[PDB]
């Protein structure tokens, strides 16, 4: 019915992706072999979303994976569940661009994307009508801050009205691993703010804090923080594949939480966690999740929310409960809670309800958001912004490969317009 | 695909490069005599099974060439690949790079196309010098001008030792060094520094050796190449490119020139004590004792720092030092540069090597660090030059080649618009 | 089992040069039966191979290519003792020995035997003149071959 | 079922001769007698070209050796490979050429060659499909030069439409051996740009430089000279006899490298110069060899490529080796060539494959080329025999026998003609 397509940039997204792939296969009943063996008939009639049918029972990822760096193309062939993948949804270059925005997009970008689109065309055709599209890129890495935007671009002005919905991740205070990232994150923001239907910051220190203080495991490499990521997309995306008592696809949920064409920036959350000391002395109820809705510990992004407001919040809660259960453990809240929530909106926050729970687990829910607490985050974006140019460091790489430096205050006169935006409504 | 090109010019650079190509067959557990995708960065295969290392050493005196033919790696180093120089320019700038260096340049840029066509993807250039040597300060110079000429833009790291100090082994070394810093600002890429002093000051008080030699010396500094080119090596959690950190690392076209520090530098019979924290060895990254180059850290200001990481770390303590690192009042840095770290992790920890005297250790740490305090070690550089040309002295030696008599003089004003910059970004 | 492997092998290599003078074989043997007057009757016997080439044998090469064939069958009967002597052996075993002797008597015919499919002395030689004249004398070696092949698996499946 | 008849001249060509008929013995697996010990029947089936049968099973050889001094024909006889020619085949005069081209041809010459031409027709007529003939002399050698232009003229007249072949070693600018070369060359470039169908020049200096750079001899006698010239020629004749993927017999080669008449003078080259002590140092690929047949050092004549014109060049590949590899880098190596080829003859070049290698060996490759700058090898003859005609020197050896001084300078305006032609339709 309605078929999506995931792209891929940066040597960080092939993480994101093969756990993400990694996860979303088990949920279905898939070995990286390629037969299914299950026994839930609901996995197969949606499977369509995600997949393509092959022969024999088999089915392959609608996966595209951009990136500058075979070797670690090498490891997501070399994975265990990268077997699936399709051999050219794969689109891996030889040359790599360095850490920064401009080789990519560029000198690099004039020739790996065209065999990006043959890509994407191949599998746009054999669709029956595309969703949209999915990008997990980044704003501190070079390459996937760069060629993501151009990921972007084409394929906007490619397709007029369909729907764009990606995973970024955003600078941290402490978590700070590049040193031009101030460089390459605000400079992508403009074109995302313009040309992007859905981003969703997710902040890596959240990620390291909630696996120390929350989860509390004691070596948690990376493959358990990809394991929070992966888990946070499918429940944006589990009202598209599985029927619920209230359902809400992807469209109406671009419609609802993006009120204004510009400010859609995300703020994701998803709280089904138990902590090694705590697997039993937890009382799974649905009021559980609304204490733990909205404590601070679950969300995903290093801000403090007490210094601002929420805009939207939507509570996908899928699992098995009861409406009534549902909307008033919210409904108390709403009313409670008179001074957290922005006012010009009353009834902060419209919910969906899903009937199947995600494997291993009993019930979960998710968390989409946007607030009036993200001014600060990019504040402090832009003051070191505006003072990268006052010393004018670190510019000449930039600059020497052909480009202007208007180019990076033309981003300054844009994302001004963005924080004083948010200024006008706070 | 990628693979890695490293050049060797020099005594020094024969002698380093000697224990470096040494290190990286045993980490790959590749036998000398040549037999037994990890490997594809350094060593480009033979139709029998055997590996062709991607190293060039070219040198003005066979004293030491041959000495490498006499190896037991004879059975390894490809005969072409060594280059005998006929004559020697002997710690003379001029010889090489305008006498002697003539013949022999033209035979290697042969070494360089051969090698450039078995290449199919080109990752970087790694040049390997002295400060002290003539040939390893005259005979790089023409062949960094000339290695500008066919590629402007592939990563070119000038691995340098710089000059101790209180201590040297050479005396027209004031001379050498200024000749050196004319051509690495015109031409190139990345250039790390370490002195011999340092090198020489940590294994007596960390590795409690009285009596090492010149390959005791080598071995730690083939110990950083191997965590530099680690990330290209292997796969880890966050692998770099060269190109990379030549963007990251790197300020501004004048100053690429940072400082190199490893850790743990801990003996076999030391490292059975103590407790291996991520945080015991980044509080042990930041001490003054712990750098490969003998300046105070406190006379400057810290600019970057990165930190590979190799063995098994995992990311959360990381970012946890950083933190705590940042707190202190002690250490200070750039104002405008407050993100000014950068972490690599690898899976693979180093190995150990018989007859060596480091400990198999699980975790291992480097530094690539630029501080504006290297200016005191620049401003005695410029000091004793200063102390030297005033009274015209060893003038005649140079000049005899055929090079100019006052552009000795054009060095220094080049050398002092190089030091005018550090008050100005530093102030 | 090595040391009558290693025969086997030189063998094996002896039956390659063989397949490769197959040509010169065949042409050995059409002009040893043109003097010999006699091509009514197909080539059957060893011992009438090498009465054959004793007397009515033209060429050095040809006689040549009919040393090295006697003494690959020679080789393959001094083998046969050693391979003899290995093991015990079951009813089937004592059956394939039997077969190998018979395969290696001179006495014995060769019309009858054909190459096995991994072969291509019957995609090379002749249509007739492998049908009725001397397709045995081709075939016998890869068979041969074949059956040792066999009863070295049926030794090492066998337990000792 | 293809013959061509072989016939010798000079005491050169039988020392490559007998080194030349080992080659082909040793490809055909031939014992010194002359009998079979082989392994496939392949070469059987083609053995017939350069021999004919005997009766018990021997194969006689095809190849007729004529000198007016009889001692190295009885060397020959007595050789190493002495026991294996047919002794009809040796045919010895009395007063030799004496270095002199007019001793060896008018008196002395003919009293000779009638017995010789009786060989001629008793080894031509013997052969069914009889393509030509070929003739292995020398320029510097009287008899070689005099006597075998005579044996030009008079096959050719009598046998007009077949393949003449010819194997010529030509004079060199250093290694000039012999005081009468620019008399005795000119003398039969008279005659042999009137008369030759295919010629191939054969520098001896090139020779003693191939063996020095990159064989790396220890005593280079005049075994190892043979040894390559026969090998050279030895891959010239294989794709008329052994078949290959993709074959071109004699005239295949006659036809496309030669545009015009009087141009068919070749330049050629044997590609594995592969040293006793670095077989395991190489990767034996065809992506080394072609750099190799175009570089600056395996060319086998005084005739630097940029000193050069290429117009045609035949690329004969021997051995196991993938087609589409090769077919893509013979398109790589023009294109890089843009001023080193052509440009109003597009697509030069031919490939040409023959399945069997040479033994020892697994791939195997001879360039094989027509250049401009064979009138610059030439024009050293040029500008050298011009000169000396003025200063009216050693006039006695040859006007003394009694040919007229005009021709003497037409053979200056004759061998004008050739150069002439080079440079008119250079540009
Ligand atoms: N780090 C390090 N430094 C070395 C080593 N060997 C020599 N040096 C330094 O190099 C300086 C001199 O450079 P050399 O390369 O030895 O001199 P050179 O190449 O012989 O110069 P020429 O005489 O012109 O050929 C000395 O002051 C030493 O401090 C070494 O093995 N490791
Ligand atoms: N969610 C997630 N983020 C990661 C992972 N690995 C690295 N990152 C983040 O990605 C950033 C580096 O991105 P980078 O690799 O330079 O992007 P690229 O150059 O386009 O490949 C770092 O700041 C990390 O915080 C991962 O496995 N998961
Ligand atoms: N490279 C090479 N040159 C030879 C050889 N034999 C003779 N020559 C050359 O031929 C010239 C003498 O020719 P020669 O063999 O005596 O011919 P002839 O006088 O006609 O019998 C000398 O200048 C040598 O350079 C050989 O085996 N190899
Ligand atoms: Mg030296």
């Amino acid at each position: 019915m309605r078929e999506i397509v995931h792209l891929q940039a940066g040597q960080c997204g092939n993480q994101i992706g093969a756990k993400f792939w990694e996860v979303i296969s088990d949920e279905h009943g898939i070995d990286p072999t390629g037969t299914y063996h299950g026994d839930s008939d609901l996995q197969l009639e949606r499977i369509n979303v995600y997949y393509n049918e092959a022969t024999g029972g088999k089915y392959v990822p609608r996966a595209v994976l951009v990136d500058l760096e075979p070797g670690t193309m090498d490891s997501v062939r070399s994975g265990p569940f990268g077997q699936i993948f399709r051999p050219d949804n794969f689109v891996f270059g030889q040359s790599g661009a360095g850490n920064n925005w401009a080789k990519g997009h560029y000198t690099e970008g004039a020739e790996l994307v065209d065999s990006v689109l043959d890509v994407v065309r191949k599998e746009a055709e054999s669709c029956d009508c595309l969703q949209g599209f999915q990008l997990t890129h980044s704003l501190g890495g070079g390459t996937g801050s760069g060629m993501g935007t151009l990921l972007i671009s084409k394929i906007r002005e490619e397709y007029p009205d369909r729907i764009m919905n990606t995973f970024s991740v955003v600078p941290s205070p402490k978590v700070s691993d590049t040193v031009v990232e101030p460089y390459n994150a605000t400079l992508s923001v403009h074109q995302l703010v313009e040309n992007t239907d859905e981003t969703y910051c997710i902040d890596n220190e959240a990620l390291y804090d909630i696996c120390f203080r929350t989860l509390k495991l004691t070596t948690p490499t990376y493959g358990d923080l990809n394991h929070l990521v992966s888990a946070t997309m499918s429940g944006v995306t589990t009202c598209l594949r599985f029927p619920g008592q209230l359902n809400a696809d992807l469209r109406k949920l671009a419609v609802n939480m993006v009120p204004f064409p510009r400010l859609h920036f995300f703020m994701p959350g998803f709280a089904p966690l138990t902590s090694r000391g705590s697997q039993q002395y937890r009382a799974l109820t649905v009021p559980e999740l609304t204490q733990q809705m909205f404590d601070a510990k679950n969300m995903m992004a290093a801000c403090d929310p007490r210094h601002g407001r929420y805009l939207t919040v939507a509570a996908v809660f899928r699992g098995r409960m009861s409406m009534k259960e549902v909307d008033e453990q919210m409904l108390n809240v709403q009313n409670k809670n008179s001074s957290y929530f922005v006012e010009w909106i009353p009834n902060n926050v419209k919910t969906a309800v899903c009937d199947i729970p995600p494997r291993g687990l009993k019930m979960s829910a998710t968390f989409i958001g946007n607030s009036t607490a993200i001014q600060e985050l990019f504040k402090r974006i832009s003051e070191q912004f505006t003072a990268m140019f006052r010393r004018k460091a670190f510019l000449h790489w930039y600059t020497g490969e052909g480009m202007d430096e208007m180019e990076f205050t033309e981003a300054e006169s844009n994302m001004n317009d963005l924080v004083s935006e948010y200024q006008q409504y706070q | 695909m990628r693979e890695c090109i490293s050049i060797h010019v020099g005594q020094a650079g024969v002698q380093i490069g000697n224990a470096c190509w040494e290190l990286y067959c045993l980490e790959h557990g590749i036998q000398p005599d040549g037999q037994m995708d990890s490997f594809n960065t350094f060593f480009s295969e033979t139709g029998a099974g055997k590996h062709v290392p991607r190293a060039v050493f070219v040198d003005l005196e066979p004293t030491v060439i041959d000495e490498v033919r006499t190896g037991t790696y004879r059975q390894l180093f490809h005969p072409e690949q060594l280059i005998t120089g006929k004559e020697d320019a002997a710690n003379n700038y001029a010889r090489g790079h305008y006498t002697i260096g003539k013949e022999i340049i033209d035979l290697v840029l042969d070494r360089i196309r051969k090698l450039a066509d078995q290449c199919t993807g080109l990752q970087g250039f790694l040049v390997f010098h002295s400060f002290g040597g003539g040939t390893g300060s005259g005979f790089t110079s023409l062949l960094m001008e000339r290695l500008s000429v066919d590629y402007g833009k592939k990563s070119k790291l000038e691995f340098s030792i710089y000059p101790a100090p209180q201590v040297s082994t050479a005396v027209v070394e004031p001379y050498n060094s200024i000749l050196t810093t004319h051509t690495t600002l015109e031409h190139s890429d990345c250039a790390f520094m370490v002195d011999n002093e340092a090198i020489y000051d940590i294994c007596r008080r960390n590795l409690d050796i009285e009596r090492p030699t010149y390959t005791n010396l080598n071995r730690l500094i083939g110990q950083i190449v191997s965590s530099i080119t680690a990330s290209l090596r292997f796969d880890g959690a966050l692998n770099v490119d060269l190109t990379e950190f030549q963007t990251n690392l790197v300020p501004y076209p004048r100053i690429h020139f940072p400082l190199a520090t490893y850790a743990p530098v801990i003996s076999a019979e030391k490292a059975y004590h103590e407790q291996l924290s991520v945080a015991e060895i980044t509080n042990a990254c930041f001490e003054p004792a712990n750098q490969m180059v003998k300046c105070d850290p406190r006379h400057g200001k810290y600019m970057a720092c990165c930190l590979l990481y190799r063995g098994d770390v995992v990311p959360k303590d990381v970012n946890a030092a950083i933190a705590t690192i940042k707190t202190k009042r002690t250490i200070q840095f750039v104002d405008w540069c407050p993100t000014g770290f950068k972490v690599g992790i690898n899976y693979q920890p180093p190995t150990v090597v018989p007859g060596g005297d480091l400990a198999k250790v699980q975790r291992a740490v480097c530094m690539l660090s630029n501080t504006t305090a290297i200016a005191e070690a620049w401003a005695r550089l410029d000091h004793k030059f200063d102390l030297m040309y005033a009274k015209r002295a060893f003038v005649h030696w140079y000049v005899g080649e055929g090079m100019e008599e006052g552009e000795f003089s054009e060095a220094r004003e080049d050398m002092a618009a190089l030091e005018k910059d550090y008050e100005e970004v530093g102030v | 089992m090595n040391e009558v492997k290693e025969s086997l092998r030189s063998i094996e290599q002896k039956y390659k040069l063989f397949q490769q003078q197959q040509l010169t074989f065949t042409a050995a043997l059409e002009h040893c039966r043109e003097n010999a007057h006699d091509k009514i009757r197909p080539i059957s016997s060893i011992g009438q191979v090498q009465s054959y080439m004793e007397h009515y044998c033209n060429s050095s090469t040809d006689r040549r290519v009919l040393l090295m064939f006697l003494d690959i069958c020679s080789e393959l009967n001094k083998l046969c003792q050693h391979f003899e002597a290995v093991h015990s052996g079951t009813p089937v075993t004592n059956n394939l020995l039997e077969k190998c002797k018979t395969l290696v008597s001179q006495s014995n015919d060769l019309s009858s035997l054909r190459a096995k499919y991994p072969h291509d002395v019957v995609n090379h030689l002749s249509c007739d003149e492998a049908r009725n004249h001397y397709g045995g004398v081709v075939s016998l070696i890869p068979l041969i071959l074949d059956l040792m092949k066999e009863w070295i698996a049926h030794s090492e499946k066998l337990p000792r």
